């Protein structure tokens, strides 16, 4: 929604916990619900207001000590009433359902004009980010940088058929992996490591998701939004791109699994680190030079730290953590 | 019951003859030690250096020794971050190709045998040119060439 | 219509082998059973002993 | 409520003021403080998490009106027991007195083939 | 024998080798061989540990030199009523009999820890000779197999 | 051929083994063991026959469907195998994966009885006592147990062999030469490919099979011809 | 009301004491068990205003 | 009930050392 | 039985709306939240709802117009309109707990996938449902 | 309760991510098909031929079914718990891939699909 909320703590105890937002449409979104709840509370203080009147008012020792009788009115239908109090929800389920409209149109649009795409690669259980592609503004050397490593994809691309002739999908092999990306600049996390997906401020991004097995679910609470990453999105029909017009501002923030994927499901975190623009520049720079260098090498280069903030791998001994302390740190 | 937080597949080990050094926390292990002597004459020590130390502090593997008698190993080049240094004799590193992704350094190595024992077990110093391990290590033959061996009558 | 004891599938007698599942026929169950579900108390009386299994 | 006409006894209501007064308690404040961990971050069907997510101080509230609201039901399987066996007899059709449906019209409990007779 | 694995070893008397050098086929040492496999008490269990578990391995009073290196020998047959005790846990290091399910652990002298037996299966002493062969440096310090009322302990 | 082989198997093992394994196979603590030195054998018989990968912590992982082609397998196979060695695989004259010339070291055609003569005595010696007399499995302690026969191919015996997988101990080439171990092959697969004389086997477990058969459905199927010929008053 | 206030009295000395307990133990295990000790206290304290939303407004008698 | 001569070794495992001899 | 028979076509009217809505909706329209295509399960669910109320709705119309004004259908019938028979009940019987024990072997042998478990349920099955089904027509005994 | 309790603080201080699967799958499945369900037909079963005035319900054997198969449903669907890798740890909604053999292999996954299924 276009309004801001109330604000002050008027506008916290509206927005009842969600962040501020890190995006233009998490705005959006955060002014909806503040929106909604005012509408809301205004709902719920009505009727359980009522339902205390039943307490206090409506009882029948109350109406015996003021002489009412043994049995009250025995009303049992108000035609006009009953249809008032029907076509009034209707009415306002209507304009909910326009605001929604909007909002959804906003925030699902693929039309933002991205500079920056991440292709995003789910597994049980952890995460793998890599620069599909960087428009020419802050891409190293200046040309639109291109991610792909041919050699690696055309392996990929050649895993889409068994040469023993064990292909029952459709033609194609059971374990087909022709749908994932692979990139020359890549960060992989680890179970002792959280990956840190860097981007730029004020850019246009766009993330292409999906997962190697199994659903999983990119949630940045920071974003106010999630989609499902699925295996083979488009035998699903599942949109698996999605686009931000900008992050506003820059910091650490935390991302997590939002749907339900197995074991360590709760361990599969990552950290999304926002930087300047030319600082993205150096960083991009940096690695595509010297591929071999790690990722928290380039972020020591360019004057932020190693490893993430936000979160922190989890102790992977099964009993360690019995006593509180299941966060293993970092030099 | 046996998913619990002590089960029988979480506790398992490699089943490989050699041993293992360090933790999640260490900053260099040591993985599948084992003084590898063949039934020929020619020993060596195979072992797989590896760097995690998120200091970024590079280790050369600057020497080796067993119940005190010094190895051999080629020059090997240091082991930066999630690098690995494999080592075994040369006859059996032949075996095996060096990949050209990742980062991982094959070197050759030998020992002269003083004489150790089959099924015995012999203490190992790794010295790194930042610190050292120490763990015992079992001596043991090399892998055969797997379905050609028949034993004979003799 | 059904086998009912594949002697051969067995082998011949050694005292230094066995099976998994090497149960008595099913009227003999019961003592097995009882074999199976004694604990181990075991008498130690000096120079003798009184096995659990009796 | 129909407690009565499964039984013919009635059950004792202060054991039930006591059972309506425990859920209810420990209810809302198990799972109202939720709505607040949930939009502050938390997902669904997490075992595990850091101490640095904020979501501790919301889990402890919770978890403790949690414990509540398993003793609720303490007095409620008392109060079926007892009542069962040792409860109040009910003496007329219809012990609440207004009873609208059918079922208020045949006995406490009602014969095998329901009605002696119908209105 | 490879660092997690079990053998079945029987007593071979050097009257009886006719294998590697000394190899003749004119010799017919069979029967006296079979001889030796179909002994009662004869089947023993050579097993190699790991490096890891065998420094775990809590000896039993007397028998401290009884091991080689990593090989440990142990009586097959069972403390309880005479079946084999022919299943090694190569990860657990349990013994387990499949006759009535007793389980003894091998890094703890073999002491019972499930089941009906209640007496720590004997362990052979065990070395190597000039030669390079494994040898057993001694007969057990026990009786072995089930219990009866003259045996002590 | 080696390096993309490799190239292609350190691919799919950052997308499906590094959780519990390390980026540098050295294992996770109390998530998977260290790779290093285990080969392309224990790659081959783990990936190929679907015990990889594990997705809960249990008693023992079980044999389920694959997840990776053969093709696959032996990408990762390779790529596991350049982190130091191991036992590897079992080819042929030609070239080909052995498979079907496994079975029995006068192998020609045919399985010859006497293979299968001496390979019974070295499985009822070495093997039977987890897996039972001609191979239907075995319980063990706490919740383990010894699989059934069945499903396993020649390779996979040779590799299960070799390899030592869970709680199954490790028979090197020195411990079983090789025509030891291709005797046992063509002994699980005479036996497992060999209909009884008499009848069927109801399942080969033993006596408590045939006690259940008889004990129930027996005994009420002549209740129920007694009840025909007798009266019910 | 009677045993309504001793009710409300007794469950907040349980209460407090778990309060008290659950700051000491912090994180281990024990720390349920403090918790428990506190939702018994919420519980003699809910137990006691219950017996007072009975007695003001009974809906049987003793007869 | 329990076996009289069944004791933990009082001395601890030493880590010790084997060799063999040799012509060279 | 007429108010019956005849409120099953609101729902069979609307559930028809709702799956050609559907249909035409999934395969046409473009959002950028979902990929363009008809979306076959909804579809064929929701076609074959409006089937099951369909089929109730007909039935019980076309059974509807043959039966005369009952007592239960009128709106000032008196008690004694229903004096007489009303009709069958089973008493009592055995044979639905047999039957759930029969479905419980039969689906444990599914779980475990033992084929003679499989073969014993349902053998089990239809023998238990064939004594419900003769419960009360077995002869008396002629001896 | 064993949830709550597990989630009172930020390490795992008794329960296991597996068992805690386990936990919130078994505990919406157990409350949605073996309370929800069954109570409502038998509230219904008990008063609603009462209500319309009916002295039994139409098909009387084929409501002791019912009755019998929902109890062998509930008692498969929990005989899960009793094997050594232990009960469905999928969720409620056993979404899949993560529900298919090759990724939940147990036989508790199969236990559930059958109980859900009598039930
Ligand atoms: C409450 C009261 C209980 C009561 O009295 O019960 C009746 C019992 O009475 C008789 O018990 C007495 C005695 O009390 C028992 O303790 C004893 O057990 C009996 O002898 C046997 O053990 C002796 C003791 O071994 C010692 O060593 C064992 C350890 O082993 C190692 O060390 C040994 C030597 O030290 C070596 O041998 C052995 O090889 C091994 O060493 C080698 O191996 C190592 C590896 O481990 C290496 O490291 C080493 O270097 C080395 O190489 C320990 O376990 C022991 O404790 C102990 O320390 C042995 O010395 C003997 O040789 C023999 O084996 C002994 O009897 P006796 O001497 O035979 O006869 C005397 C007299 C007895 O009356 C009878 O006849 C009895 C009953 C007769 C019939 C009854 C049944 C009736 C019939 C049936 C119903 C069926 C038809 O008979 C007579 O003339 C009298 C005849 C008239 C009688 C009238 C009727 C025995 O008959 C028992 O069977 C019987 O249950
Ligand atoms: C799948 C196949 C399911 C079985 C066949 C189809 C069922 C309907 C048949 C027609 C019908 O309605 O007959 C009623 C009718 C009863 O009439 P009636 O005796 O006058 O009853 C009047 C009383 O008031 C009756 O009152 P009552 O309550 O005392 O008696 C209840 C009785 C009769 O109930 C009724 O007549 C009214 C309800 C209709 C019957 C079905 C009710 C629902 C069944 C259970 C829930 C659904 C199960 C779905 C299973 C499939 C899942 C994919 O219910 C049944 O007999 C139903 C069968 C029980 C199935 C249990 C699930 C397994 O049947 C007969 O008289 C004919 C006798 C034979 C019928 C059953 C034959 C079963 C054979 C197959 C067994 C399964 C094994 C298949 C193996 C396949 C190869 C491996
Ligand atoms: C409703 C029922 C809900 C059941 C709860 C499920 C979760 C079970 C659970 O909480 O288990 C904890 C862990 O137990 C096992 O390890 C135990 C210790 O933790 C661990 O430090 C030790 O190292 C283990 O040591 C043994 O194991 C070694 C192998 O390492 C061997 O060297 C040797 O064996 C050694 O001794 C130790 O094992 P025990 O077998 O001795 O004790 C098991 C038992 C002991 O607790 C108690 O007495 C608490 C008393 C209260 C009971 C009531 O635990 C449990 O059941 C406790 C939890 C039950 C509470 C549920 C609510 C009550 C309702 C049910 C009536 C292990 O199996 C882990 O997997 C598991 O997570
Ligand atoms: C009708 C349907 C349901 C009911 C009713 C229900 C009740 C509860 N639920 Fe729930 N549930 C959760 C918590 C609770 C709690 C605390 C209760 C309470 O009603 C439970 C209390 C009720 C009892 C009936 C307890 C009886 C107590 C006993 C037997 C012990 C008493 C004795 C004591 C305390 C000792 C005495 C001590 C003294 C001092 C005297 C939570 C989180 O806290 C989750 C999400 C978990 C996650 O990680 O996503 C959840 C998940 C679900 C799901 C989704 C499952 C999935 O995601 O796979 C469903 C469908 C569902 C349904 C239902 N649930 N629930
Ligand atoms: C009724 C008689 C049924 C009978 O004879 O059973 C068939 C028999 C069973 O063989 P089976 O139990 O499968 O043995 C496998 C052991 N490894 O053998 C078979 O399964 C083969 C039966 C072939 C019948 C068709 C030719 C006539
Ligand atoms: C008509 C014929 C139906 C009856 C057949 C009974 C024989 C059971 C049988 O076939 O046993 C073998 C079977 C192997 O399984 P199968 O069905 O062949 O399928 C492949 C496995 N998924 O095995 C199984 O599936 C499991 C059979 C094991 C049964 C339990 C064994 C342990 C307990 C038995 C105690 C003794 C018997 C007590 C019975 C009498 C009591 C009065
Ligand atoms: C009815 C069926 C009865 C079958 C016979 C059971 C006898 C068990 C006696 C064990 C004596 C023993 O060997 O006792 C000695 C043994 C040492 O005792 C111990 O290990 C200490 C524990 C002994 C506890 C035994 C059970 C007590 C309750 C009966
Ligand atoms: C954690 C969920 C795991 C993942 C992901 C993979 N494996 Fe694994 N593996 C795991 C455990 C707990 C074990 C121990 C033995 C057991 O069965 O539980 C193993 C074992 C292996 C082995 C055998 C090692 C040996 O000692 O011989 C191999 C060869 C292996 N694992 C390979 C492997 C590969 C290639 C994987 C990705 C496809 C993989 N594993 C996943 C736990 C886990
Ligand atoms: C008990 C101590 C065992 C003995 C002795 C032998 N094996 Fe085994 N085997 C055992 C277990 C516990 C397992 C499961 C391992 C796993 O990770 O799943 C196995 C497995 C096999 C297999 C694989 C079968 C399959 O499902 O693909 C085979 C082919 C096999 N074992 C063969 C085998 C042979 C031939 C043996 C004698 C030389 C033998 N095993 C010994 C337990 C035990
Ligand atoms: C081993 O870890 C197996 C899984 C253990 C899960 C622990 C939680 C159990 C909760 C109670 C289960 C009741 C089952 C009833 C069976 C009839
Ligand atoms: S014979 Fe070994 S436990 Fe019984
Ligand atoms: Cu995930
Ligand atoms: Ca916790
Ligand atoms: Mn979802």
């Amino acid at each position: 929604c276009e309004v801001a909320p109330p604000g002050g703590v008027l506008g916290d105890f509206l927005r009842m916990g969600w962040p501020d937002g890190i995006t233009p449409e998490a705005v959006a979104m955060g002014n909806f619900w503040s929106w909604v709840w005012v509408a809301a509370w205004i709902i719920g203080i009505i009727m359980w207001g009522l339902f205390l009147t039943a307490i206090f008012a409506w009882g029948a020792k109350r109406a015996e000590k003021r002489g009412e009788g043994e049995f009250p009115k025995q009303l049992q239908y108000n035609v006009p009433l009953e249809l008032v109090l029907t076509i009034v929800p209707i009415i306002i389920v209507m304009v909910l359902f326009f605001f929604t409209v909007q909002t959804q149109d906003k925030v699902t649009a693929l039309d933002k004009n991205p500079e920056v795409t991440v292709d995003v690669t789910a597994y049980q259980w952890n995460w793998k980010f890599g620069y599909s592609e960087i428009d020419g503004s802050l891409a190293p050397g200046g040309q639109d940088y291109q991610g792909s490593d041919p050699e690696r994809q055309a392996a990929a691309e050649a895993s889409k058929k068994d040469p023993s002739g064990d292909n029952p999908i459709h033609g194609n092999s059971k374990s087909d992996v022709s749908y994932l990306e692979f990139n020359r600049i890549e960060t992989l996390g680890t179970t002792d490591e959280i990956p840190v997906m860097v981007l730029p401020v004020n850019t246009p991004i766009e993330f292409n998701l999906a997962s190697a097995d199994v659903a999983h679910s990119f949630w940045v609470p920071e974003f106010l939004f999630k989609r499902d990453a699925y295996a083979h999105p488009e035998a699903n029909k599942s949109q698996r791109v999605f686009q931000i017009e900008e992050i506003t501002e820059e910091g650490a923030f935390v991302g997590r699994c939002a749907e339900m994927c197995g074991t360590y499901h709760a361990m599969m975190n990552f950290e999304l680190r926002v930087v300047d623009r030319d600082s993205f520049a150096e960083y991009i720079s940096f690695r595509d030079s010297n591929p071999d260098a790690t990722n928290a090498q380039a972020l020591e280069h360019i004057g932020q730290a190693p490893y993430a903030t936000s979160t922190s791998p989890f102790v992977s001994d099964r009993t360690a953590t019995r006593d509180g302390e299941n966060t293993q740190s970092n030099a | 019951c046996s998913a619990g937080q002590i089960t029988q597949t979480s506790s398992q080990v490699a089943a490989v003859d050699g041993n293992q050094a360090g933790s999640a926390n260490d900053p260099v292990l040591v993985r599948d030690v084992t003084v590898h002597l063949t039934t020929d004459g020619e020993a060596g020590v195979k072992f797989t250096a590896i760097n995690q130390d998120t200091s970024h502090t590079s280790h050369t593997l600057e020497s080796v020794t067993v119940d005190g008698e010094e190895v051999e190993l080629d020059d090997a080049e240091p082991i930066e971050r999630n690098c690995s240094l494999v080592a075994d004799i040369q006859s059996e590193l032949d075996l095996i190709e060096e990949p050209e992704v990742g980062c991982i350094q094959h070197v050759a190595t030998s020992l002269e045998n003083p004489g150790f024992a089959y099924g015995g077990v012999v203490p190992v110093e790794f010295v790194f040119d930042t610190g050292a391990i120490t763990i015992d290590a079992t001596v043991s033959a090399p892998v055969l060439e797997s379905g050609v061996e028949n034993r004979e009558v003799g | 219509v059904t086998t009912i004891n594949a002697i051969w599938n067995l082998g011949p007698y050694n005292p230094s082998q066995v099976s998994a599942g090497s149960q008595p026929d099913v009227y003999m169950l019961w003592t097995d059973g009882a074999a199976r579900v004694m604990p181990a108390w075991e008498l130690y009386l000096g120079n003798y002993t009184i096995p659990a299994v009796f | 409520f129909w407690f009565p006409k499964m039984t013919g006894r009635m059950m004792d209501e202060r054991l039930g003021k006591i059972h309506f007064w425990l859920t209810f308690v420990g209810f809302h404040g198990t799972f109202l403080i939720q709505h607040w961990v949930g939009n502050m971050g938390m997902p669904r069907r997490y075992a595990d998490y850091l101490d640095s997510d904020g979501f501790t101080i919301y889990n402890q509230i919770s978890t403790v009106f949690s414990f509540l609201l398993g003793l609720s039901v303490i007095p409620f399987i008392w109060n079926v027991f007892k009542s069962w066996r040792y409860g109040e007899l009910v003496t007329v059709d219809d012990p609440w007195g207004y009873g609208n449906s059918l079922e208020w019209a045949t006995s406490c409990p009602p014969p095998r083939h329901n009605f002696a007779s119908l209105p | 024998l490879a660092a997690a694995s079990m053998e079945t070893v029987f007593p071979l008397p050097a009257e009886m080798v006719n294998d590697g050098a000394e190899y003749d086929p004119a010799k017919d040492v069979y029967e006296h061989q079979m001889h030796s496999v179909h002994g009662p008490r004869n089947a023993v269990m050579l097993i190699r540990l790991r490096t890891a578990d065998a420094e775990k391995v809590i000896e039993r009073e007397g028998q401290e030199s009884f091991h080689y290196g990593d090989y440990y020998a142990y009586s097959k047959i069972c403390t309880h009523i005479g079946c084999p005790t022919s299943l090694y846990e190569a990860q657990t290091n349990r013994i387990l009999c499949p006759c009535h399910q007793s389980q003894f652990d091998a890094l703890h002298y073999g002491k019972p820890v499930f089941g009906p037996a209640a007496r720590a299966l004997p362990q052979l002493p065990i070395t190597v000779d000039e030669e390079g062969y494994l040898i057993a440096a001694g007969n057990f310090i026990e009786p072995l197999g089930p219990a009866f009322w003259e045996r002590k302990s | 051929d080696d390096q993309a082989l490799i190239s292609e198997g350190k691919d799919l093992y950052d997308v499906a083994c590094i959780t519990c394994h390390g980026v540098n196979l050295q294992g996770v603590e109390d998530r998977g063991p260290s790779l290093v030195g285990v080969g392309e054998g224990a790659v081959y018989f783990q990936v190929h026959s679907g015990r990889m990968p594990i997705l809960r912590n249990e008693a023992q992982a079980e044999r389920k469907a694959p997840r990776y082609t053969e093709a696959q397998t032996l990408a990762i196979a390779a790529y596991v195998a350049a982190n130091g060695g191991g036992p590897g695989l079992v080819y042929n004259e030609d070239g080909t994966l052995a498979m079907e010339e496994l079975r029995g070291e006068n192998y020609d055609g045919q399985i010859t009885s006497a293979d299968v003569a001496r390979g019974g005595d070295l499985f009822r010696l070495n093997c039977a006592s987890c897996h039972n007399f001609t191979g239907r499995g075995g319980a063990l302690s706490s919740g383990k147990y010894a699989p059934n026969l069945d499903a396993a191919n020649e390779q996979e015996i040779y590799q299960a062999m070799l390899t030592g997988p869970q709680n199954m101990p490790k028979f090197s080439d020195r411990q079983l030469s090789a025509d030891e171990k291709k005797d046992i092959i063509a002994f699980i697969k005479s036996t497992k490919e060999t209909p009884s004389p008499g009848g069927y086997s109801l399942g080969s477990l033993g006596p408590v099979a045939e006690g259940l058969f008889m004990w129930v459905f027996g005994i009420l199927v002549l209740v129920a011809a007694a009840m025909w010929i007798g009266s019910r008053s | 009301m009677g045993k309504s206030f001793a009710l409300l009295v007794l469950g907040a000395i349980i209460l407090a004491g778990g309060v008290w307990y659950t700051i000491e133990v912090g994180y281990s295990v024990m720390a349920i068990v403090a918790a428990l000790i506190m939702a018994a206290g919420g519980g003699i304290i809910t137990w006691g205003l219950a017996v007072a939303a009975d007695v003001n407004s009974p809906t049987s008698h003793k007869i | 009930c329990s076996p009289p001569h069944q004791q933990d070794s009082p001395v601890q495992r030493t880590n010790e050392i084997l060799t063999t001899s040799q012509n060279p | 039985m007429k108010s019956s028979a005849k409120l099953m076509y609101g729902p069979t009217v609307f559930m028809a709306a709702m799956a050609v809505i559907y249909i035409f909706a999934t395969m046409h329209v473009s959002d950028g939240g979902s990929v363009k295509g008809v979306e076959w399960v909804g579809s064929v669910a929701l076609v074959l709802s409006a089937g099951l109320t369909l089929m109730l709705g007909v039935y019980l119309h076309f059974t509807e117009v043959r039966v005369d004004v009952l007592p239960e259908d009128w709106e000032e019938a008196e008690v004694a309109d229903k004096a007489g028979t009303l009709g069958f009940f089973s008493p009592s019987s055995i044979w639905p707990a047999a039957m759930s024990g029969a479905v419980g072997f039969l689906a444990f042998g599914v779980v475990y996938f033992h084929y003679w478990m499989i073969a014993v349920g349902l053998m089990l099955l239809i023998f238990t449902i064939t004594k419900l089904n003769l419960q009360y027509g077995v002869p008396k005994e002629k001896h | 309760l064993l949830i709550r309790a597990e989630l009172f603080t930020p390490g795992l201080q008794f329960l296991s991510n597996e068992q805690f699967n386990q936990l919130f799958t078994m505990h919406g499945t157990v409350m949605l098909l073996l309370y929800g369900t069954p109570i409502v037909w038998g509230f219904a079963n008990y008063v609603l031929p009462l209500q319309i005035g009916a002295p039994d319900v139409a098909f009387p054997r084929l409501n002791a079914f019912g009755f019998w198969i929902t109890t062998v449903g509930g008692v498969a669907m929990l005989t899960g718990f009793l094997t050594p890798g232990g009960a469905a740890d999928f969720g409620w909604t056993m979404y899949s891939p993560l529900s298919d053999a090759i990724h939940s292999p147990g036989l508790g996954s199969d236990m559930w699909i059958v109980g859900v299924g009598a039930t």
